[PDB]
């Protein structure tokens, strides 16, 4: 069952071809991926220890929970309080990692601590099920996530309107991957090759990433997450660099369609609108976020409450270098807090809290 | 985005029973209507997002 | 300063508490052999041409009943195993129970039944006990202490360079099963715990290659395999190379661990033993183990090396290399 | 059927649970000497010209700190005393702790400090341990197991007709003090607990009249003096006459017990030992005891008789006669 | 400090005089005391084992908690519920033993179980203190007890009016001793001598018991509670019987005044009114109880609520012989449940629950 | 009616500090106004009911 994609022989071969190609390479080639799941593949399998000194793999901002603005997390919290006072208790669902994400004003966990009803769920369906089991209350799901996660949200919003659920709301903090890559391009982040996130591609297909190679000539390679997927993509990128080629190779063709997945596309489009959005520790990226259209404003928990989120909320604790880690400009180990005051159990920054955070992945796997 | 693949063993409307190597879980097929038993899908947060070819 | 759930999760954080408080506040910690400072599976006390192995273990597993076993089978299995990895034959058990006001008499009876069935399998008698009842809504806590006799005691610092590293069975069955049971994850064939005494497994190997060739042992319970290995490496000051492709893992365990997002290497095992043996006896030990009912799935996973002393190096399936980091404590899927 | 607070109060109700469930469900209960069935302060295991005494005890006292001692001094004192009344010299202690999530690190440190100070007084080392942490709001539970060596083990069934009955000190100090501390009752001179190891007291008597003349012993802890005596009578199948006027009781204890409406005979003692000695050695034992720091207040309270076998007869101060009934469990003032 | 009253020599002497007097006695003399504290003295010191076969000491209904009607206990409970529904939570105080007293509809403990605020106190002051610490709530004390306990209640009612407390109420179930003795006389309870309760006497003095000797010629002896108090009183009664004397001897003169204690008398009179009252398992005794006068009806929790207590509530569980025990006609051991299904920890009847109950005293002390 | 005797050691209005052999407790003197230090009283439910002569 796809064993080849995990095959040691297949890997030892790819590693050799890669090595061969780099021996005759000048300078240094830097490949960047933008999906924590890929960073997990790379780090979990020790792929970096198999690469030639002149070939580097850097992790971009491929972690939706990490980049969620603290202003939005605080807002959601200010609304929980704003309801407890209006006598309207709310049931808040969030992902396990997001649940513990820090902000200068506390996490959703510190909230639970204050007696609020915050619940960890694994998907939007869980939230849906909670909205039907608790009719006497309003259930809201702080919804972050890239396209791959936006779709299941849009899909659930279709099954919510038909049923006419009224206690099914969500705080949208969805983000788009492609725009983030283009902002990183215009800002100097160095890399001659891209490893596009397989599953985000499954949704927007190969077509969604083309607009980048055409406008910047950067070779891209949609890849899966098995170890040989990443090794194949590295080889395929090294060669397009050496040959001067600048196109997109769909190495994850077994799961990705050129057009992608139309159902989800429209499903998302029917409910979400692209807008300018802030990325925690990164800045405000143009047309990089998704918010509910005026027609479905009834599903946005912010359409039922107006809170004043204090200004100048710092994005990170002093000493945290998660912003640079997210840009592929810094390694977790470059950080002084890494593995000291900052660990998965007692995290200082968001990169260590998230399951797809680069810092957590490095810590969890003992990078060498 | 754990994205683990499974073999669909039962389809019942927008719900399916996926088998992840001796471990079954129910999955929404909203984004993969064409899904049918015997198929292999990628599951993200309880939803099927694509079929493996 | 407050005690956190992790200070008792058997990982790095708990090691901090032991190093920053417990071992640091207690000053009298030895009776002529391996003592509290060694943090071994048990302590030893020279008593003639022999040595008495002493150990105690608290059990607070929830729920009290789970696929494959219960807090009762676990209490007996844990103490017997801790004596066994020391190279000692179980002599007697002491059972202390702290019951919550309101527990169902049938629950206590059922737990006692399991403890007894488990005890007879060794066999080992429960010669003394104690019973406390609290109003605290705790259900039940089972603390079991045990004494054993070892002709040649084994410690976590006996590992030598060139030695082979073996495990008696699949890794992650207890921890994962109990987790999958929490999240309601079902199965084709139910994933059960492996909780069980494994004295016979250790005895078999020793009775096949001799105690002199069993350089180290440890039941990889809290924090799992990685933790147990990291402990042996540190105390033996040796390095440990493990080949991921040789570590026995059930398909159900792999699958569930993935969905849970937790490595089966960091979760507790309740029916396994890690054994570091003399390089020229690894195969006999492996086979001696394979010949037992609880060791059918044994396997040589690696060897003791001179480099990376105090660390555990893992050679991934594709040939990559990385460290097998000792978890910070209790997993969170 | 539900477990009640009394099923663990050390009285008659707990004896019911042990007889109707525990001893009834466990089938393997002996290692060559005194076993679980004997319900003695500990078990014995023949090991050469010697015998290993094994015992375990759970501690759940609240509050963790009280006048005269703490759960830490109590944990060490209790296990050492249980080994001592068996006629065994403390060899080593095993310490298991089940800590509640959120406890103040300073509390754990303070408890550990007391355990250590107490341990050095014996002296006895703590060679092994275990640490668990639960979310349950329990603060802390300390379970201590201990092993000792006895040349000539003593049991609760050694009492002989004509033998004298002694206690090493005043009765009711621990139990009452802790109660008076609950109700906020103040004092001129604070009423403190007596919790303390008393191996030296037992050793002194034996080293004065020989182990062959110490026919029985028991630390009267849960359920107090009456319970301990009733236990000796039953297991020795002898009768026990006690003279109320000879039982040492502090004025503060009498006064507080009265106001609390509870007999100091039914409350736990944590620093005392009951000893049944050969009639022609009672005075030497008494004096040998009086010569110790913890036995200054010792006293011969009665004698073993042939009538009323299995019961404890009490001769009141005015000369009346009545039975000293073993309490049903925990007192309620 | 009164050591003589506990002196072994003093006792051995009294026991001898008693023995001497009984050797020359025909038939059998039966002395009855009506105070659980005396039964405790007798039983605790093994006095009965010191008496001549023809001299018996029987315990009368000297236990206020035992005789409190189940109708009153149920009422108090029906009022706790009646308030939880009227949104008015009440704080109920009761004595430790009364707290666990059984009724066919549960105890105050089973109530606490249902989430109600029931609190154990040692005296009425505790209740007073609770009424001032909890102004936002109504504090009520189920008040049973004989004169000795009525006084502290009346005294606290004086300090309550002056302060003008409004959340200080009590359910009166106070009873009078003398009337009970006279009802037992008219009903055949056999005894040629009475040992009047020292402390109830301290309140109503020797004068309070005279009306009984004059109307029935029964010799009485106000006694203390030390062992020699009871032994002295037994001797003093045996002689008044043999000599045909019929008067009242105040053996407890050190603590009792002929007139008694006027302060308390008026203190009680100022608030309480003698009325007909029922005695659990005994029947309705005329002018044997005390209820608040119409002027202080504001202190009676029943003046703020009207509950319908179901009829025909059985006084005791089947098999319980506490009624006969209370009459001095039965010993606890005559009961089949005694020490079997009925113990202080799991009591079947009220005589075993109460601290002054004869059954509890017999059980607690292992009578022989 | 435990009725234990104690020696009054402090009187302060309707409140007194009674000593029951090394154990002190506060007692109401409402039913024994004349009470004064040095006196011995019988205490029932936190109240002084009489003085011992
Ligand atoms: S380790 Fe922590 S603190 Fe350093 S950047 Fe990564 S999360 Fe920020
Ligand atoms: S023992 Fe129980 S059941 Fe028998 S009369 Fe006394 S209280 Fe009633
Ligand atoms: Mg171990
Ligand atoms: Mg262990
Ligand atoms: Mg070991
Ligand atoms: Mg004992
Ligand atoms: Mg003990
Ligand atoms: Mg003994």
């Amino acid at each position: 069952p796809f064993e080849a994609y995990r095959s040691r022989e297949v890997a030892m071969k790819l590693v050799e071809k890669i090595r061969e190609e780099a021996k005759t390479l000048d300078g240094e080639i830097r490949i960047m991926h933008v999906c924590g799941t890929h960073e997990d593949t790379v780090t979990r399998h020790g792929i970096r220890s198999l690469l030639p000194e002149n070939v580097k793999v850097v992790s971009g901002p491929g972690c939706p929970v990490c980049i969620t603005p603290v202003e939005d997390i605080v807002a959601m919290q200010l609304i929980m309080r704003k309801a407890r006072e209006e006598g309207e208790e709310i049931i808040l669902t969030t992902f396990g990692d997001m649940y513990k994400i820090p902000t200068p004003m506390g996490s959703f966990a510190d909230l639970k601590s204050e007696g609020f009803d915050v619940r960890i769920v694994y998907g939007i369906f869980d939230t849906y099920r909670i909205a039907k089991e608790n009719p006497d209350k309003t259930v809201v799901h702080f919804s972050p996530g890239f396209e791959t996660t936006t779709a299941p949200a849009a899909g659930m919003l279709n099954v919510a309107a038909q049923e006419e659920l009224e206690n099914f709301k969500i705080y949208s903090v969805h983000r788009l991957t492609p725009p983030a890559v283009e902002v990183l391009l215009k800002q100097g982040t160095v890399f001659q090759g891209l490893i596009a996130p397989g599953h985000v591609s499954t949704i927007i297909g190969v077509k969604g990433w083309e607009y980048l190679t055409e406008k910047y000539g950067i070779p891209q390679v949609v890849a899966g997450f098995e170890p040989n997927d990443v090794l194949m993509a590295i080889l395929m990128l090294i060669r397009m660099y050496k040959e001067g080629e600048a196109r997109i190779i769909n190495e994850y063709e077994r799961a990705v369609k050129y057009e992608g997945n139309v159902v989800a596309q429209k499903m998302i489009d029917k409910f979400f609108e692209v807008v300018d959005a802030k990325w925690r520790a990164l800045g405000v990226f143009p047309k990089s976020g998704l918010e509910l259209r005026k027609e479905w404003k009834d599903f946005e928990i912010r359409s039922f409450y107006k809170v004043e989120v204090p200004k100048n909320l710092p994005d990170l604790e002093k000493g945290c270098r998660c912003g640079a880690v997210l840009r592929g400009l810094a390694l977790p180990t470059d950080c002084p807090l890494f593995g000291k005051t900052c660990t998965p159990r007692h995290p200082v920054g968001p990169c260590m809290v998230s399951y797809e955070g680069t810092c957590q992945i490095f810590y969890k796997y003992g990078v060498l | 985005c754990l994205a683990v693949p499974g073999k669909v063993i039962e389809v019942n409307g927008p719900v399916a029973v996926v088998d992840f190597g001796g471990v079954k879980r129910e999955v929404r097929l909203d984004l993969m209507p064409d899904t049918k038993p015997g198929d292999w899908v990628i599951v993200h947060t309880g939803f099927a997002i694509e079929k493996l070819d | 300063e407050k005690i956190k759930l992790e200070h008792g999760a058997g990982g790095e954080i708990m090691e901090e508490l032991l190093r920053d408080v417990i071992l640091k506040t207690l000053t009298l910690k030895s009776a002529g052999g391996i003592g509290l400072d060694a943090l071994d599976d048990g302590a030893t006390i020279p008593f003639g041409d022999k040595h008495i192995v002493f150990t105690i273990d608290g059990h607070t597993v929830k729920p009290l009943f789970f696929p494959g076993g219960d807090i009762g089978r676990l209490a007996v299995s844990g103490t017997v195993n801790d004596l066994a990895v020391m190279g000692a034959e179980p002599i007697a058990l002491a059972n202390s129970m702290i019951i919550g006001e309101g527990l169902d008499m049938e629950v206590l009876k059922r737990v006692l039944k399991s403890m007894d069935e488990t005890a007879r399998e060794v066999p080992v008698p429960i010669v003394t006990g104690d019973t406390k009842v609290v109003e605290d809504k705790i259900e039940m806590f089972v603390i079991t202490a045990g004494i054993g006799i070892a002709e040649h005691p084994v410690s976590d610092a006996g590992a030598k360079v060139g030695d082979a590293v073996l495990v008696s069975g699949t890794i992650g069955d207890h921890g994962i099963a109990l987790m999958s049971h929490r999240e309601g994850i079902a199965f084709e064939t139910e994933l059960k715990s492996d909780v069980a005494p494994i004295w016979d497994v250790v005895k078999a190997v020793a009775e096949t290659i001799g105690w002199e060739n069993i350089h180290a042992m440890k039941d990889p319970t809290r924090a799992g395999l990685s933790n147990a290995l990291n402990e042996i490496a540190r105390k033996s000051n040796v390095g440990i190379l493990v080949r991921e492709a040789d570590i026995p893992i059930r398909p159900e365990v792999r699958a569930a661990s993935e969905m849970l997002g937790i490595s089966p290497y960091d979760v507790a095992n309740e029916g396994k033993v890690v054994m570091v043996v003399a390089r020229e006896y690894a195969e006999e030990a492996l086979e001696a183990m394979r010949k037992t009912e609880k060791g059918r799935n044994a396997a040589i996973i690696g060897e003791v090396i001179a480099d990376y002393r105090g660390k555990v190096l893992l050679e991934t399936g594709i040939g990559g290399k990385r460290f097998m980091e000792p978890p910070e404590g209790d997993p969170v899927p």
